[PDB]
């Protein structure tokens, strides 16, 4: 026996259901990918290890 | 006609006429050279053809590199000449070994003196062996062998 409400906060989220707004305005899209955020790694090593 | 490869090769040290037999490996030997100094001369009515005259002979160097390793003879020599003591001279022997460790081409080198001793750097970023550069001026070269 699971709720409705119950679902709604704990299972997870599909993709294919959103809204995409651009700029002040709203337009359907099909497919929207690429929201990624990527760093780059300084290393420094030293004589004793 | 078949030609010989470059990455079996052999180094014998005498010092005082007594070979050393810890100083036989090492990881590259620079080629040797010999140079017949030259001097252009021209005449007067004499345009369209040159002539050039002979001098002395001009000897190359001997660099060889090495890992580090454990002390030995041809390291103390070394160390005591660049130390500031009397300078000691040695007799090198370059041989080029075929396939049964039979010296096809050997090179000699008389009364070669150190004059050079360096070492690489110490880097913390690096997978490299510590490899020590010597480098002798030796007198004179005359090579034996069947090749050349």
């Amino acid at each position: 026996a699971i709720t409705p409400e119950q679902i709604a906060v704990e299972y997870p989220i599909p993709t294919y259901r959103f809204v995409v707004s651009v700029g002040d305005e709203q337009i359907p899209f099909n497919n929207v990918s690429g929201l990624d955020v990527h760093y780059d790694v300084i290393e420094y090593k030293d004589g004793i290890g | 006609y078949t030609p010989s490869v470059s990455h079996r090769f052999i180094a014998s040290f005498l010092f005082n006429n007594i070979p050393s037999p810890l100083d036989i490996a090492f990881q590259r030997i620079s080629g040797l050279s010999r140079e017949l100094q030259t001097t252009q001369y021209s005449q007067g009515g004499e345009n369209a053809r040159n002539v050039w005259l002979a001098e002395k002979i001009q000897h190359g160097s001997l660099h060889l590199e090495r890992g580090v390793m454990t002390v030995t003879p041809l390291t103390l020599m070394f160390d005591r000449v660049l130390r500031g003591e009397k300078a000691v001279y040695a007799d090198v022997v370059i041989m080029l070994l075929n396939e049964n460790s039979v010296p096809v081409a050997s090179w000699t080198l008389s009364n070669a003196l150190p004059v050079r001793w360096s070492t690489g750097d110490f880097d913390a970023n690096s997978n490299a062996v510590l490899v020590n550069s010597l480098e002798l001026r030796y007198q004179d070269m005359r090579w034996l062998g069947v090749k050349v």
